[PDB]
């Protein structure tokens, strides 16, 4: 079967099998819940709009990122985003496709442990797999070695690579990036 | 001294001969190979596969 290139980032989520040219779900990891009262009876109003439908009514919510830089704060938050990414936006149950997650450098281990945890138990994956968002877009570039500087949203990280072995020794992480260009 | 002489010469003449005509077993190895060029011809690839 096809393999699920999910990439979690921070900011946006960017999904899609794999052997492809372009995601095919990309949406804003945003949950937001309603803060003000409600009056209409019936209007099915829901307690949680998560990614791209929360970007719509943005007016009458609190939208929060559950990933902070990098690492994952709200580990509820993100359950319901990948579970939102599985099923509605790509329509393809997770019992019959592998994952590959992506994960910045030099991150607390617990925040992979519990990633790969969740995907064992409650999506029930067949297996997946973890890489450094460096590395990948070392490979789309086509090159085998040369120093790639990741300026995410969550966090700046600059990998350097040759030959095809990464120099672990050189990695040179900084928190600044696009959300505190915002801020 | 013409038989002195004569010796010298004479020993050293085989021993010219080894270090001299020996060379002409192979010389050719100074020619260096194709190291042909592409003119713009080898460019028929896309970024499809990379590690193979
Ligand atoms: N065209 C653009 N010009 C300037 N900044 C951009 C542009 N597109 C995205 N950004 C910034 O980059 C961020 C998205 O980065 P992204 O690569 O999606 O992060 P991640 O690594 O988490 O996927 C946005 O928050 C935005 O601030
Ligand atoms: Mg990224």
């Amino acid at each position: 079967t096809t393999a699920l290139v999910c990439d979690n980032g921070s900011g946006l989520v960017k999904a899609g099998f794999a052997g492809d040219d372009a995601p095919r779900a990309v949406f804003p990891s945003i949950v937001g819940r309603p803060r003000h009262q409600g009056v209409m009876v019936g209007m099915g109003q829901k307690d949680s709009y998560v990614g791209d439908e929360a970007q719509s009514k943005r007016g009458i919510l609190t939208l929060k990122y559950p990933i902070e830089h990098g690492i994952i704060t709200n580990w509820d938050d993100m359950e319901k985003i990948w579970h939102h990414t599985f099923y509605n936006e790509l329509r393809v149950a997770p019992e019959e496709h592998p994952t590959l997650l992506t994960e910045a450098p030099l991150n607390p281990k617990a925040n992979r442990e519990k990633m790969t945890q969740i995907m064992f138990e409650t999506f029930n994956v067949p297996a997946m797999y973890v890489a450094i968002q460096a590395v990948l877009s070392l490979y789309a570039s086509g090159r085998t070695t040369g120093i790639v500087l990741d300026s995410g949203d969550g966090v700046t990280h600059n990998v350097p690579i040759y030959e095809g072995y990464a120099l672990p020794h050189a990695i040179m992480r900084l928190d600044l990036a696009g959300r505190d260009l915002t801020d | 001294l013409g038989t002195r002489a004569k010796e010298s010469l004479d020993l050293r003449a085989h021993l010219k001969q080894v270090k001299k005509e020996d060379i002409e077993k192979e010389n050719r190895e100074v020619g260096d190979w194709r190291k042909n060029i592409d003119a713009l011809s080898g460019m028929e690839g896309r970024k499809k596969k990379f590690e193979g």
